[PDB]
RNA sequence: UGAGUAGCGAAAGACGGGUGAGAAUCCCGUCCACCGAUUGACUAAGGUUUCCAGAGGAAGGCUCGUCCGCUCUGGGUUAGU
RNA sequence: ACCGAUAGUGAACCAGUACCGUGAGGGAAAGGUGAAAAGCACCCCGGAAGGGGAGUGAAAUAGAACCUGAAACCGUGUGCU
């Protein structure tokens, strides 16, 4: 059970900046630590992953009239590695 | 021929506009752009875009000459308001009534 | 210190006889920019 | 004379000293009517010290003219005090007083205030 | 001046949480009037 | 209606230049001036995306407004101590 | 031989909702284009809003606050005084 842990990448100006140091970015499910994440990439991609950081977010507020609704919640995984690379697009 | 033009939901009171129009009625046309831009008010720059729409449609839609062409009907009439509130000394509050107007010009030959 | 009555439609309008504005001068349109 | 301009003594003595200076640099400014009928006088009493040019007038041509503005005209640097005694004084060596000129533009948009120009001649 | 309702979060839940309404029968007749009337927010 | 009346919340600003359909009130620059065991700099409660960058000017801002803690759009909180 | 949008239910629509209160608990407002979207291609004034012509339609003084459209209140014109 790997391909339900991590979902999709984040391509930004910071995520594009960090690929000059082989730091890549993903958007992880909740309910998951950083050790479940480390052996996930390391068995899809065969990259010999290195250390990992993580964070959370909080609801924002989309609203366009009669739709006073909140939004889902995130948990990013700024990942790092030395030996190798992965081309995503 | 009698051309016209109307401006709609213009954000000024009528009682403030109606002071300028009395200086504009029953007069020539080029004897009005002058008296308008030599009157320090805030009404004047919006009654000036509203002649020049009634003069630029007596040239392309209805084919009259601007040489002799006078002003026969100008008037302002009330509109919808916008209710607001200002707080006061004690917990009480007080009304505010921000008002609007519609403007209407008519240019005619004889 | 408080109005005892209502102000009619006439007495409101008999009063504004002088509550108008005035016209600029007229030099040849040119301004009177002395 | 005797105009106060809604500004107490300690304020008016510093508003009429900035007007006298920044004028001289650019020789043409844009003010309200009242103020320029009062630098009509302050600045006309300030070239009359520049024709003497003596060592004493420079000492009373500094108690109203304003702190040393390190100008920069064409490839240079001046002071407003070594421009007033060298250059304006020399243009104006053979006239009597009356070297200012007021000119009426229109009013302003916000506060409805008569606006005028003032220059040198 | 100084006014009432100097907030906090320990004390807005130690006195009006869920688990203080359940531990007390008169607080279960509180809940059981807010489910029947139909409100989207039971006491927390 | 009262009525274009009472009021517009303690306090030093002036000129020049630039962008704009449009400037006392926005951006850059000069001098002057005030608070100063505070109108400084850090942290907690509590508040909960108000933070940042391009855009925008119907409403809100006790005036104006090309500007904004306001309106659209996409993005920003990284721990063996 | 019941109501027909101030009525009937607190709620015909976003309703036990927004909003008020530490809390228990209290409480609203708000329906209708046309038979048919055929929802005004194009030209002109203006920075945009809005208006004038053209054109769809049986009628646009039925143009998205759109079925009808009283009264208070606010105005332009002039037959006698
Ligand atoms: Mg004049
Ligand atoms: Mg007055
Ligand atoms: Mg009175
Ligand atoms: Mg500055
Ligand atoms: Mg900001
Ligand atoms: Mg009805
Ligand atoms: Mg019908």
């Amino acid at each position: 059970e790997a391909r339900d842990i991590l979902k999709r990448p984040v391509i930004t100006e910071k995520s594009s900046e960090a690929m000059a140091e082989d730091k890549y970015t993903f958007d992880v499910d909740t309910r998951v630590n950083k050790t479940q994440v480390k052996m996930a990439v390391e068995e899809i991609f065969n990259v010999k992953v290195a250390s990992v950081n993580i964070m959370n977010y909080k609801p924002k507020k989309k609203r366009m009239g009669r739709y006073q609704g909140y939004t889902n919640k995130r948990r990013k995984a700024i990942v790092t590695l030395k030996e190798g690379s992965i081309d995503l697009f | 021929m009698e051309a016209k033009a109307v401006a709609r939901t213009i954000r000024i009171a009528p009682r403030k506009v109606r002071l300028v129009l009395d200086l504009i009625r029953g007069k020539n046309a080029a004897e009005a752009i002058a008296i308008l831009k030599l009157t320090n008010k805030a009404s004047s720059p919006v009654i000036e875009k509203v002649l020049m729409s009634a003069l630029a449609n007596a040239e392309h839609n209805y084919d009259m000459n601007t040489d002799e062409l006078v002003v026969k009907e100008a008037y302002a009439n009330e509109g919808p308001t916008l209710k607001r509130f200002r707080p006061r000394a004690q917990g009480r509050a007080s009304a505010i009534n921000k008002r609007t107007s519609h403007i209407t010009i008519v240019v005619s030959d004889g | 210190a408080v109005p005892k009555r209502r102000t009619s439609k006439t007495r409101k309008n008999k009063r504004r006889t002088h509550f108008k504005i005035s016209v600029p001068g007229m030099t040849e349109e040119y301004k009177l920019s002395h | 004379g005797y105009r106060k301009l809604g500004r107490t003594s300690d304020q008016r003595k510093a508003m009429l000293r900035d007007l006298a200076t920044s004028l001289i640099i650019s020789e043409r400014i844009e003010t309200t009517e009242a103020r320029a009928k009062e630098v009509r006088s302050v600045v006309e009493k300030l070239i009359t010290l520049g024709k003497k040019g003596d060592l004493a007038s420079r000492r009373n041509a500094a108690k109203t003219l304003r702190n040393v503005e390190i100008l920069n005209e064409d490839e240079t640097t001046q002071t407003a005090l070594q421009k007033l005694f060298g250059e304006i004084a020399e243009r104006y060596t053979e006239r009597q007083g009356g070297y200012t000129r007021i000119l009426k533009q229109g009013p302003r948009r916000g506060d409805g205030a008569e606006s005028v120009i003032i220059e040198l001649v | 001046v100084k006014r009432t309702y100097q907030p906090n979060k320990r004390k807005h839940s130690k006195v009006h949480g869920f688990r203080k309404r359940m531990s007390t029968k008169n607080g279960r007749k509180v809940l059981a009037r807010r489910r029947r009337k139909g409100r989207k927010v039971l006491s927390a």
